[PDB]
This record gives structure tokens, C-alpha cells and sequence, in this order.
């Protein structure tokens, strides 16, 4: 029993391979006076949240999965640690941390070279 | 060659429409616990670096007479101004009849009224002015506030103040806003240093009559837009480069007194004036003004109107409208205003004196809204205030004049055209990113 | 980095390369009667969005940008060639020429989708 | 318009052609509250049931196939006896309260389905 | 769900969540005084005698 | 004379409507979770070991 | 309904009127309304006709 949120602070290749136990309840927006303007204002948080994110992901290479690989050949100026400090002793609330100034600037290179994949698709046909 | 159709996500159309405006402020309102009229606390903090992007090989009309935007700012200063006067003292019993006495510009008007406890009569004593008062006698001293026939007088609420700090207006997202800051703008015609912005910049939610102040200033050159300048009735928008300021006060020092009406609600009046009694009066510098004006006319020389104008006072009649409204400090005046326009341009003072009065009770938003009245509280101490005058509202008047050119009047007296000169290069569209084209694509499947 | 409406008036074939900068800045923008006005604005960009993401989810498109459908451009509405609208027109320019067909392009495009859907349907 | 909630009496088989022309059209003072909240709850409406889609098979289309092995507990009715002579209001009435146990199980090896990419790469 | 080698900084001083918690009930109890009955030609002289 | 004639407008409490406290739950939307230290003598600033979502 | 009259505005207190009839003019007469015979009664077969069922 994983539930949301269970392996966060363990490593971060544990949690690469359970990332669908805490997807879900992103996922499954279903139903199964000062509080109702509390309630208006809220609800539209929640719709506001989930298809905030299902914008990115659909533009870039995730249609109706949760790892999808694009073509940038990750750039030296930020952080280049190997792959055994990465994905062993190290968490992804650290991850992130490391990486935050540069979280817009890797994804605005994401959505360019994903345009020229579906202008080379377009140009092939 | 057979060509297919394919969808593209992503394409610029505008084909402008209308929409609901966001609110953002500068969030420089270091004073917690202000709370002012427009909420300005009640709006998006945390909008820096306004990245403007450059638009090229762009042509598109823009118009400003036919804009509904500003019909949007409008309508919230008649319902920010209405919902801030709900929620605090009314004063609606002081319909009464008051035996007064001269001490003048102020009178010392007395009235019997009732306390929160009921069938118990005080003497008590306000400070009235005369355009707050009127009398229904032949020479009685008795006399009746302005707007207690089919209105309602309510006070103005006291913590909360009438500081006209900017606020920068937004349109949802998929909405862009345009801007033309193209040099010498005719005010409707297509535009070539097109620019989108995120959205606009910081407008002045000041109220003003016959003038405008704390505008932007003019990028070039001193600039005069209008619709037509064949026909009588339709205004005339000016812009300056040079500021004209004004450093002017009101020396009227006095103590505030708390009057109770009542049941939890308590009306605020002057009390025991103190120091030598003086009026309300404004300093506009020569040598700036008529230097100001010697700008002004250099285009209005130009295809418009031909030559032998002259400038002239206020129609007047109904004094509301006639003389020029002003306001800083939570005062509201009403000043003459003819000595600026009293000469003749045609081919020994420094500064020249406006005398101004006060008027408690104003009526503005009454006659376009519909809200009610208000009653301005007086403020401790003696107040200053200086502003810049970025703008002027001309209006020529209709007749005959064979031998000259009809006389120009700035009696403009409308609430619209003074948000009009700020908003003047503004757009509002809507972003479909929808579009189709042909291509040679087969979607093999 | 053109910016958002970067390319707008500028070349055909340049438009065609930077359609994903005017959609991640679309939705997202900085998040009584300025909360009403904040929430009935901020909810009339979420419904805009949904009003014409059916669309795309319709016709030939799941997620993605540039999808090929098979309507074979029947030649009612405008025929310039390959190299007139490539060239030297925009955007907005383009729109003016085609603005009343779409109502029954729409309709058509959506059209010989379901004829789609069949024939991967029967073969399995 | 021309077809909301149009051959809704006609032959099963007959639904092959007018999904696009109903699914085009699930979005189209305290009275503004009121007329408000109509426009949201149209919101949950749609993304509701696209979100239940987004999940199993129906990421961007109409007709998605499940390996589910469709046991014989409830009605037997072949394909003639469903497609021809029926229609789907009569169709909706006889597995209504079986749909509740029906949902679950697509979903019932489909995260599993989605762990043999995951494998693979 | 239980968390297992996790760390993080709390705050209760300076939470956000207990100033909303002062907002609700100003509110409910402000709104639930409105549409009914009020006594505001109450505060007239009361003439009293101790019983 | 009533006590709060001063700065007050006095209303009455509505008659059918009751004080007591019935217990209510407050709930974070969906895209956002609550952290909670259940671990025992919490200090009430710092670092928490047991922390449950 | 005959009831031609000037209307007369009474100062009930502070920005307020209160409109009422107080002089009317020419012959008082009670308000009557028409309903044609023979299509009334017309109408009023036809109910219980299909009534008789
Ligand atoms: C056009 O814009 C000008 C801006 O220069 C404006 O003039 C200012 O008007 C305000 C209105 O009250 C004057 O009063 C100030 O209000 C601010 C509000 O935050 C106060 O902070 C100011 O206090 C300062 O000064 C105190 C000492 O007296 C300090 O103790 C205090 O910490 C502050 O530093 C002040 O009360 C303000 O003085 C003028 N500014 C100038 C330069 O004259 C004008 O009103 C606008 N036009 C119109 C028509 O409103
Ligand atoms: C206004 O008229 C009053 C007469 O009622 C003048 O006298 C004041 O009367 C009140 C009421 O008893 C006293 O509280 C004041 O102390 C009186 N004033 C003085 C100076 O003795 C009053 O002077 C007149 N003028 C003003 C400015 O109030
Ligand atoms: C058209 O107007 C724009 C302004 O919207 C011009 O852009 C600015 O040009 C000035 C030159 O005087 C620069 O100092 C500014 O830095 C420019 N703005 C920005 C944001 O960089 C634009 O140059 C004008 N077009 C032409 C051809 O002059
Ligand atoms: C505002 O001020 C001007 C200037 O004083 C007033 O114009 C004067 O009006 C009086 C009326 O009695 C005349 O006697 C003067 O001759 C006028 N001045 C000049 C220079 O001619 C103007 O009337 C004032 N506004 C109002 C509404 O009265
Ligand atoms: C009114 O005009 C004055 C002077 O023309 C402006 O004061 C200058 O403002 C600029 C930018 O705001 C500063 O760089 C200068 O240092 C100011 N001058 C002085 C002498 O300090 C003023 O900003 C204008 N606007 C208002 C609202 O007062
Ligand atoms: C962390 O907290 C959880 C609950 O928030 C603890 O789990 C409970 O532990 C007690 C033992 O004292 C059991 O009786 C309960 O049954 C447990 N709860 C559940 C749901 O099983 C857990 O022991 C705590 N861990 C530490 C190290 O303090
Ligand atoms: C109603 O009663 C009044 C008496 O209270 C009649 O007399 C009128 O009285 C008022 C008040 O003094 C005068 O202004 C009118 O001129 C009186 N009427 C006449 C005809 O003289 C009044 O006539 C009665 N009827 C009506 C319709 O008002
Ligand atoms: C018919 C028409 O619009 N022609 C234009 C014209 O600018 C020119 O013939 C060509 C290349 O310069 O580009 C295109
Ligand atoms: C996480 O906690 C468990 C608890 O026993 C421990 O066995 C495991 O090694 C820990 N993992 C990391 C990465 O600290
Ligand atoms: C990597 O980033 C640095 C930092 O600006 C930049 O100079 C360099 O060109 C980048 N290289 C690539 C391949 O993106
Ligand atoms: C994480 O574990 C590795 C391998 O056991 C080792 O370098 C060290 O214990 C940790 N790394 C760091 C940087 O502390
Ligand atoms: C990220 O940028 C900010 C700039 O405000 C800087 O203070 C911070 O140190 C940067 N982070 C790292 C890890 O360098
Ligand atoms: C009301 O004020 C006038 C002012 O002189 C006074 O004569 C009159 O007696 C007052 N009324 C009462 C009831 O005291
Ligand atoms: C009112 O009476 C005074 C006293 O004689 C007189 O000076 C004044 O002129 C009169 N006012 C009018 C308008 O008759
Ligand atoms: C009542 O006030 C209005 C103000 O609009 C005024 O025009 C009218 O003359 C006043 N009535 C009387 C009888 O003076
Ligand atoms: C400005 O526009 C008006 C009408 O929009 C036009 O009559 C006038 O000639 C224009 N002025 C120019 C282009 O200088
Ligand atoms: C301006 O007025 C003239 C005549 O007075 C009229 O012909 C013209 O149409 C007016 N301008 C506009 C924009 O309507
Ligand atoms: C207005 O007052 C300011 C503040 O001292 C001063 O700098 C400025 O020169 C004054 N301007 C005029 C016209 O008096
Ligand atoms: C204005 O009046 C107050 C109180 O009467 C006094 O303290 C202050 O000194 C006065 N201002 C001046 C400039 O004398
Ligand atoms: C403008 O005013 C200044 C004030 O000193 C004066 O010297 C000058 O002659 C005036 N010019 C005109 C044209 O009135
Ligand atoms: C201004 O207009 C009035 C209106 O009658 C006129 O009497 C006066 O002579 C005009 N002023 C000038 C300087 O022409
Ligand atoms: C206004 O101009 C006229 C011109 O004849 C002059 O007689 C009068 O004194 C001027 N008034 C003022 C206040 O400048
Ligand atoms: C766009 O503007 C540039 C500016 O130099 C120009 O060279 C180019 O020909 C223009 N393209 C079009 C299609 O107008
Ligand atoms: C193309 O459209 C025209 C008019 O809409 C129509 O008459 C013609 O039959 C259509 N051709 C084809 C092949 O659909
Ligand atoms: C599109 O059709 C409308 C319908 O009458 C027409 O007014 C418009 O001119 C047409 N557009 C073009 C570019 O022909
Ligand atoms: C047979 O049908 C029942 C439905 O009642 C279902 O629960 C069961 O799993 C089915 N059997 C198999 C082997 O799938
Ligand atoms: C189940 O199927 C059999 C034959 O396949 C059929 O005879 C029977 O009627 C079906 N059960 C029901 C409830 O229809
Ligand atoms: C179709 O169903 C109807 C309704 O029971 C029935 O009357 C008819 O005979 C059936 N036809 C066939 C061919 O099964
Ligand atoms: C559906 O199943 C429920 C199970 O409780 C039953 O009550 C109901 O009658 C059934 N409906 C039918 C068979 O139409
Ligand atoms: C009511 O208010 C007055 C003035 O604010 C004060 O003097 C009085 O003491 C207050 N009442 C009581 C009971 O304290
Ligand atoms: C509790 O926290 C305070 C400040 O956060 C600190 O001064 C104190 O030492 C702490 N007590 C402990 C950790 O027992
Ligand atoms: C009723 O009285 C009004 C009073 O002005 C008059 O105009 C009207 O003609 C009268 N009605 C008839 C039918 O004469
Ligand atoms: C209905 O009333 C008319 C009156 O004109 C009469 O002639 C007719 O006979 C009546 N019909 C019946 C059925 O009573």
C-alpha cells in the first residue's frame, strides 16, 4: 500500500517506478451564504490545477503517458552530476531545488525542437 | 497535385471583441490598514518587469471614440464609489431646519437634534458653507441642505481615504492588449509601431472637470485629437509636454468635532476654527501658462480651424458643471477659473490667482448613478497639494461670426472624456489559435 | 525568443515554426467588486480554452500541434497556390479570405472521422 | 444544432455517424452568482466524463477497444440482437446497474497494461 | 499516508491556515445577524426598579 | 439606557438559529495536500521526524 | 377604468414622495369590463362537451 505521497523523501529512482500510485488522485476530477462563494472560488482551483499541467505535458511529448523522452542533449551550464549520484542517494525535493532557476529555461528549449519534429513529420508525408 | 487540408494550434487572429478587465497595482502601498475607495489592496499584487515585444510588417486600425473599454472604467468608478459609501454612517436626519448666523464664508448654523436616546432634545452647532445650504423663505435666516429633496445624504466613510494612486488594468489570458505609441497618433487610423503588451500601464483614477492632472505626458510634441472639429457639440483632448504644475494649498485650520446623530452612527463636522480665516485659492505660474498656451495654438493654427481664435470662460448657468472640479486630501473643490482663459491670441502678475470655494456635499455620482449623496468630512489641520496639469478639455461654441472663428469654451462637463486622453492607445482582442491551410499530407494511418 | 505574438504579421513559413510560443502563454497568465471581476474574467479563459480544445480533440488531433486530416479541399473557396500563401501574406491577412467558409469546413473536417474510426475498428 | 440529441430512436448501428454532432456541443448581485455557477458546473460537466476518457483508452478520440473479457453473468444478446434491432436508450436501461461494477474492471488491467512500457523501457 | 525519512520545517506562529480560520468566523457569525430581526428603537431611557 | 448605544447598531440573535458547535472538517482541493506532525511534544517550531500527509 | 387625474407628491420625510390620486377629475364611475355574450357561452358548450367523456 503506496497511497499519496509515499516514497518522496526515499531515493529517487525508488519513486521512478511508483509514479502512478500518486498520479491518480491528480488525476480523477469525478464526484465519486459564506461557504458557497468559499466553494466557487475553490472548485475552480481544481480545474484550474489539473488542466494547468495537462497543457505542458500534452505540447511536449506526453499525450496519454507519464515518461516521454524529447531530443535536447541537456546543456553543461546547469548542474551535471553522473548517474549514480542522481538516481541513489539523492531525492527529488532536492532535485529541485538545484534546478529551479532553470526549470522555464530547460522547458522553453522543449517545446522548440518539438515543432521541428512535427514539421519534419508534416515534410516527410 | 492533389492538396489536403491540415490544422494548425497556435495562429494569430484578432478580430476584436469585449471582455472583463482584470485589476493589478504596483504594490507599493506600504501603509497596511488603509483600505482606500478603489481596493486597490483587493487587487493582483507582484506584476514587475512589463516585457513588451515588438510587433513588425503589422498593419491594423485602431480607434479611440469608438473604444468600449473605457466604458468599463466607467462603470467601476460608479460602482467602486457606490459600494465604499454603503457600509458606514449614514446621516439622513439632518434634514432639519437650521437657524444660522453669519461668522463670512462658514456660518455657525445651530439645530435642535435628538440623541441615540430618543425624546431628548441637545442644542447643537456644525459649519455649514453656502453652496451646501439653501433657503426656502423671503429673508429668514433659515435655511435646509442642499439635496434633501428626492435624495439621500450619506457621510463618507472616515478611515477610509481618497489618495488617487495608480492601478494597472488586465485582460484575461487569451486576451492580448495593443498599444500604438507611434509618434504624432491621429487618434483613429491604422498604426505602425504596434506593440502587444502583457497589459497596460499604470491609469489615474482621478475625477476632474476642465482640466486633467497627474496624466502622462506627451512623447513629441504638444498634440490635439478629436472626432470631428466641423460640429458644436463634441469635445476637444489636448496633451502637453511641458507639465504645468501647481503648488497650492488651503489655509482654513480648525479642530474636528464628534456629533453624535444616534444609534452607533456619529457625524463628523468642524468645530471651533482656530487662526485668521482664509479661502480656498490655487497659484498657476505665468510664463508657463501663457507659454503653455503660445504651444497650443501653434497647431491649432493647422488644418482644423483656420485662424482668429480666441479663448473664453464657461457658458454658465448650472454651477456644478461650469467651474472646475478639484480634489486632494478628501476635499472637494469648486473653483473659479476664468482668469486662465481671459485673453485673445491673434496675428504683469508671476503667478495667477484662482479664488476657490469648498463644497462639503456633493451630488457628482447622484446624476449619472444614482447611489446617493455624500458628505465629505472635514480634514484636521491645513492641507497641501500640488499636481501637474497634463491636460485641458476644450469645446467650441455653435453660433454665427461672420468676421471670426467662434470662441472656444472649457466647459466640457462629462465624466468619460477624462479617462479617454490615458486610454487613447489601447485595444483589447481575442486570441483564437485555431486555422486551417493546405499541404501535401495524407495522414497515412 | 520572438515573444509571445512574436511572428504575427511577419512570413507564412516563419509562422509555421513558432506556434507553440502563443500556447504556453495562453492560459497561465499572474494566477468585493474587483474579486467578482477577478473571478468571472479568470474562468471566461478556462471555458475560451475548452471551447475550441474540443476541437482540436475532435477532428484528427489528441494533444498534438500539426495534425493531417483527409478532407481533400474542395475547390468552392479560395485556390492560391503553394506558393502565393507560403509567401508573402500572414496570419491575420489569410483569415479575412477564408472567415465565412468556416462554419461548413468545421463540420466537414470533424467529418470523415467516425468514416476513420471504423476502418482501424473492423480490422481488428 | 442541426442534430442535438437527433436519430436517438433509430438503429443501433445507425450512432456510427452522429457522435460528432452531439459530443460538439457539452459547453456550448447574487443573480450573476447564481448564473455563474451554472457556467462551472458546465465546466464539470465536460472534463468530467474527459477525464474518465483521458484515463482509460479515450485520450483524443471516440472509439477506443478494452481487452476486458466481457463475462456472460449479465444479458447475452449477440451482435445482431444489439446493433439492428435496439436502440440506445433501451440498450442504457438494461446494464444501468450493471455499469457501476463494469467501470472498475477496465480500469482493472489497464494500470497493469501501463507497467509493460514502463518495463520495456 | 505515513512518510518515512522525510524532514521539513513547521511554523504555527506564523501560519496562513489560522488567519483564514479568524476570517470564516467574523464572517458566519456577521452573516447570521442580517436577515431577521433587529431592535435599534431599543436605546431609549429605561426607568428601573431593582425587584 | 442599554450599554452599547455607543459605536454599536445592537441586533438580536435569530431566534431559530442555534450556537452550538457542531465540528467541521477543513479540506484542501484537489492539487494540494496538508502536511501533519503527529509526533509526540512537538515543539511548535522545527524540525518534525513523523510527518503524515 | 375612468379615474383621470393630477397626481400629488407628499414630503413623507427626507428624499422620499408618497403618490396618490387627490384630484380627480370629471364624473366618478365604477370600473366595468365587457365579455361578449353569445361566444362566452359559446366557449363555455365547448367546456363541458368534452367533459361529457
Ligand atoms: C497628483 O499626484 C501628486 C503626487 O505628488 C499628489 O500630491 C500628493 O497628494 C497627497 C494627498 O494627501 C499628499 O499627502 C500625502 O499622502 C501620502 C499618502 O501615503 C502620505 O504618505 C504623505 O505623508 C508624507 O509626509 C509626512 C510629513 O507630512 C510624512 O510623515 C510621511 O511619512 C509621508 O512621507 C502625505 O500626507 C502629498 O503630500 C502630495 N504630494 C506632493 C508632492 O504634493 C496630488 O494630490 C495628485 N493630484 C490630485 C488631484 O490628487
Ligand atoms: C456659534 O454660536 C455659539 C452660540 O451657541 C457661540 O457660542 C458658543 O456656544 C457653545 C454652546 O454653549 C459653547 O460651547 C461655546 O463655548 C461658545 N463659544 C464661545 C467662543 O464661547 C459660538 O462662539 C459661535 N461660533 C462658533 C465658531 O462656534
Ligand atoms: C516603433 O515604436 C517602438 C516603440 O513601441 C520602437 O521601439 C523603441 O525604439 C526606441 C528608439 O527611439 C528605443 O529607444 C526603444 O528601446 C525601443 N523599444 C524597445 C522595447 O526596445 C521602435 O523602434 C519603433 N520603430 C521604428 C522603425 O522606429
Ligand atoms: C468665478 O470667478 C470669476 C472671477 O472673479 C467670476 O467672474 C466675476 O463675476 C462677478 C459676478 O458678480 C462679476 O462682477 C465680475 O466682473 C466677474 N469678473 C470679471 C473679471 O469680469 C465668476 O462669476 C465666478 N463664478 C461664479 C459662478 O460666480
Ligand atoms: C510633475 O512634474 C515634476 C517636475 O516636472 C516631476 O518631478 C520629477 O519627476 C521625475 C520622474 O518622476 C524625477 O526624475 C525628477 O527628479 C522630478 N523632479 C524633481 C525636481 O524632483 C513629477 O514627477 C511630475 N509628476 C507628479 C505626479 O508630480
Ligand atoms: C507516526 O504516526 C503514525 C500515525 O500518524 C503512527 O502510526 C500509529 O502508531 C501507533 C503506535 O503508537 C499504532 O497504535 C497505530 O495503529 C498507528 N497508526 C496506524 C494508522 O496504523 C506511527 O507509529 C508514528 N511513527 C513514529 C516513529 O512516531
Ligand atoms: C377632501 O377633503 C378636503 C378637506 O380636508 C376638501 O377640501 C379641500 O381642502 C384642501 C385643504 O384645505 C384645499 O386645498 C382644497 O382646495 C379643498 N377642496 C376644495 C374643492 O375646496 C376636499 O374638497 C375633499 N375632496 C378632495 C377630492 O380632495
Ligand atoms: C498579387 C500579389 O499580392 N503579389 C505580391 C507582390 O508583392 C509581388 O508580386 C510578390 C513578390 O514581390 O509578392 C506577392
Ligand atoms: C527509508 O526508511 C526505511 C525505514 O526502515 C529504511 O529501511 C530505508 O533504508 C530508508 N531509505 C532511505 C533512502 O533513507
Ligand atoms: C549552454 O549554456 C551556456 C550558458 O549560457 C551557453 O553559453 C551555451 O551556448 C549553451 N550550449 C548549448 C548547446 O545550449
Ligand atoms: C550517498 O551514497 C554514496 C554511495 O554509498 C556515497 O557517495 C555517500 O554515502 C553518499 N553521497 C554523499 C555525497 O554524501
Ligand atoms: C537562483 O537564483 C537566485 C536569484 O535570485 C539566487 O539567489 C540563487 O542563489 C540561485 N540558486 C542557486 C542554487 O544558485
Ligand atoms: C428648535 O430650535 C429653535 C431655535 O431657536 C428653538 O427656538 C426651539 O425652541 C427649538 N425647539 C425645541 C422643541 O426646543
Ligand atoms: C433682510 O433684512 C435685513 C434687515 O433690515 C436687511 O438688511 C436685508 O437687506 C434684508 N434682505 C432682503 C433680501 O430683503
Ligand atoms: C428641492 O431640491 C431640489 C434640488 O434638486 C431643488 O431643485 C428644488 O427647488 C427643491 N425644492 C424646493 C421646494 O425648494
Ligand atoms: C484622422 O482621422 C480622421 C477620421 O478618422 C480623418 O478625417 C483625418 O483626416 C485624419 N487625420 C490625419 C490622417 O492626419
Ligand atoms: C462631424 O460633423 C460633420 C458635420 O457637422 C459630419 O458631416 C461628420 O460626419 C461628423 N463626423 C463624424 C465622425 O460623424
Ligand atoms: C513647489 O514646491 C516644491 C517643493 O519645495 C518646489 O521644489 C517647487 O519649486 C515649487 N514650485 C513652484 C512653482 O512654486
Ligand atoms: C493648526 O491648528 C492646530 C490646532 O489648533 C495647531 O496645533 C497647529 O499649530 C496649527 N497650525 C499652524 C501652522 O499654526
Ligand atoms: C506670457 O507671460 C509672461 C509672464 O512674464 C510675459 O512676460 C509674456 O509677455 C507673456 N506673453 C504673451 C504672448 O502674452
Ligand atoms: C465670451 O463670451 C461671452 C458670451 O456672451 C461674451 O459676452 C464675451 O464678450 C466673450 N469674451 C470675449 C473676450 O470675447
Ligand atoms: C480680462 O480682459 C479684459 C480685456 O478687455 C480686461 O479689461 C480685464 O481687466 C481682464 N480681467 C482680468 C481679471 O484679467
Ligand atoms: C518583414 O520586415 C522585414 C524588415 O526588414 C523585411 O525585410 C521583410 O521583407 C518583411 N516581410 C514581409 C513579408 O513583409
Ligand atoms: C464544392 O463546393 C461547391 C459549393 O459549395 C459544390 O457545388 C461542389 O459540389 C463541391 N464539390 C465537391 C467535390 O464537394
Ligand atoms: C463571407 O460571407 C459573408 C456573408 O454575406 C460576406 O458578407 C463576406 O463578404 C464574405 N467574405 C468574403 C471574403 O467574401
Ligand atoms: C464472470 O462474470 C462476473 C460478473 O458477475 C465477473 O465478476 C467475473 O469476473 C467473470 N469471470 C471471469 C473469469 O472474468
Ligand atoms: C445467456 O446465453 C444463453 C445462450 O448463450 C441464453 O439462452 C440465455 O437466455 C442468456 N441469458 C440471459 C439472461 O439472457
Ligand atoms: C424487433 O423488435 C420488435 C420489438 O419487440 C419486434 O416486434 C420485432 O419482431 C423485432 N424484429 C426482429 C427482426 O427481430
Ligand atoms: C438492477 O439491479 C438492482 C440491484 O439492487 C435491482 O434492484 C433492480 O431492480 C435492477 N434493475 C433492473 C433489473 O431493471
Ligand atoms: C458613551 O460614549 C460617551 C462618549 O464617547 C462616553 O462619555 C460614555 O461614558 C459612554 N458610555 C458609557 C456607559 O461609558
Ligand atoms: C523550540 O523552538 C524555539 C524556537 O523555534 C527554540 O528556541 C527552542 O530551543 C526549541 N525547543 C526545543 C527544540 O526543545
Ligand atoms: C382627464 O383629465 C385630464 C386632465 O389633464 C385631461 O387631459 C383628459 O382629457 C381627461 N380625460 C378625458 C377623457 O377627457
Ligand atoms: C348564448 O348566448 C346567446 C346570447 O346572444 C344566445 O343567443 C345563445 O342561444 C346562447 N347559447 C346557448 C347554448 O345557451
Amino acid at each position: 500500500f503506496l497511497g499519496f505521497l509515499g516514497a518522496a523523501g526515499s531515493t529517487m529512482g525508488a519513486a521512478s517506478m511508483t509514479l502512478t500510485v500518486q498520479a491518480r488522485l491528480l488525476l480523477s476530477g469525478i464526484v465519486q451564504t459564506v461557504w458557497g462563494i468559499k466553494q466557487l472560488q475553490a472548485r475552480v482551483l481544481a480545474v484550474e490545477r489539473y488542466l494547468g499541467d495537462q497543457q505542458l505535458l500534452g505540447i511536449w511529448g506526453c499525450s496519454g503517458k507519464l515518461i516521454c523522452t524529447t531530443a535536447v542533449p541537456w546543456n553543461a551550464s546547469w548542474s551535471n552530476k553522473s548517474l549514480d549520484r542522481i538516481w541513489n542517494n539523492m531525492t527529488w525535493m532536492e532535485w529541485e531545488r538545484e534546478i529551479d532557476n532553470y526549470t522555464s529555461e530547460i522547458y522553453t528549449l522543449i517545446e522548440e525542437s518539438q515543432n521541428q519534429q512535427e514539421k519534419n513529420e508534416q515534410e516527410l508525408l | 497535385e492533389k492538396l489536403w487540408v491540415t490544422v494548425y494550434y497556435g495562429v494569430p487572429v484578432w478580430k476584436e471583441a469585449t471582455t472583463t478587465l482584470f485589476c493589478a497595482s504596483d504594490a507599493k502601498a506600504y501603509d497596511t490598514e488603509v483600505h482606500n475607495v478603489w481596493a486597490t489592496h483587493a487587487c493582483v499584487p507582484t506584476d514587475p518587469n512589463p516585457q513588451e515585444v515588438v510587433l513588425e510588417n503589422v498593419t491594423e486600425h485602431f480607434n479611440m471614440w469608438k473604444n468600449n473599454m473605457v466604458e468599463q472604467m466607467q462603470e467601476d468608478i460608479i460602482s467602486l464609489w457606490c459600494q465604499s459609501l454603503k457600509p458606514c454612517v449614514k446621516l439622513t436626519p439632518l434634514c432639519v431646519t437650521l437657524n444660522c448666523k453669519d461668522v463670512g464664508e462658514i456660518k455657525n448654523c445651530s439645530f435642535n437634534i435628538t440623541t441615540s436616546i430618543r425624546d431628548k432634545v441637545q442644542k447643537e452647532y456644525a459649519l455649514f458653507y453656502k453652496l451646501d445650504v439653501v433657503p426656502i423663505d423671503n429673508n429668514n435666516t433659515s435655511y435646509r441642505l442642499i439635496s434633501c429633496n428626492t435624495s439621500v445624504i450619506t457621510q463618507a466613510c472616515p478611515k477610509i481615504s481618497f489618495e488617487p494612486i495608480p492601478i494597472h488594468y488586465c485582460a484575461p489570458a487569451g486576451f492580448a492588449i495593443l498599444k500604438c505609441n507611434d509618434k504624432t497618433f491621429n487618434g483613429t487610423g491604422p498604426c505602425k509601431n504596434v506593440s502587444t503588451v502583457q497589459c497596460t500601464h499604470g491609469i489615474r483614477p482621478v475625477v476632474s472637470t476642465q482640466l486633467l492632472l497627474n496624466g502622462s505626458l506627451a512623447e513629441e510634441e504638444v498634440v490635439i485629437r478629436s472626432d470631428n472639429f466641423t460640429n458644436n457639440a463634441k469635445t476637444i483632448i489636448v496633451q502637453l509636454k511641458e507639465s504645468v504644475e501647481i503648488n497650492c494649498t488651503r489655509p482654513n485650520n480648525n479642530t474636528r468635532k464628534s456629533i453624535h446623530i444616534g444609534p452607533g452612527r456619529a457625524f463628523y463636522t468642524t468645530g471651533e476654527i482656530i487662526g485668521d480665516i482664509r479661502q480656498a485659492h490655487c497659484n498657476i505660474s505665468r510664463a508657463k501658462w501663457n507659454d503653455t498656451l503660445k504651444q497650443i495654438v501653434i497647431k491649432l493654427r493647422e488644418q482644423f480651424e483656420n485662424k482668429t481664435i480666441v479663448f473664453n470662460h464657461s457658458s454658465g448657468g448650472d454651477p456644478e458643471i461650469v467651474m472646475h472640479s478639484f480634489n486632494c486630501g478628501g476635499e472637494f473643490f469648486y473653483c473659479n477659473s476664468t482668469q486662465l482663459f481671459n485673453s485673445t491670441w491673434n496675428n504683469e502678475g508671476n503667478t495667477i490667482t484662482l479664488p476657490c470655494r469648498i463644497k462639503q456635499i456633493i451630488n457628482m455620482w447622484q446624476e449619472v448613478g444614482g447611489c446617493g449623496a455624500m458628505y465629505a468630512p472635514p480634514i484636521r489641520g491645513q492641507i497641501r497639494c500640488s499636481s501637474n496639469i497634463t491636460g485641458l478639455l476644450l469645446t467650441r461654441d455653435g453660433g454665427i461670426n461672420e468676421n471670426g472663428t467662434e470662441i472656444f469654451r472649457p466647459g466640457g462637463g462629462d465624466m468619460r472624456d477624462n479617462w479617454r486622453s490615458e486610454l487613447y492607445k489601447y485595444k483589447v482582442v481575442k486570441i483564437e489559435p485555431l486555422g486551417v491551410a493546405p499541404t501535401k499530407a495524407k495522414r497515412r494511418v
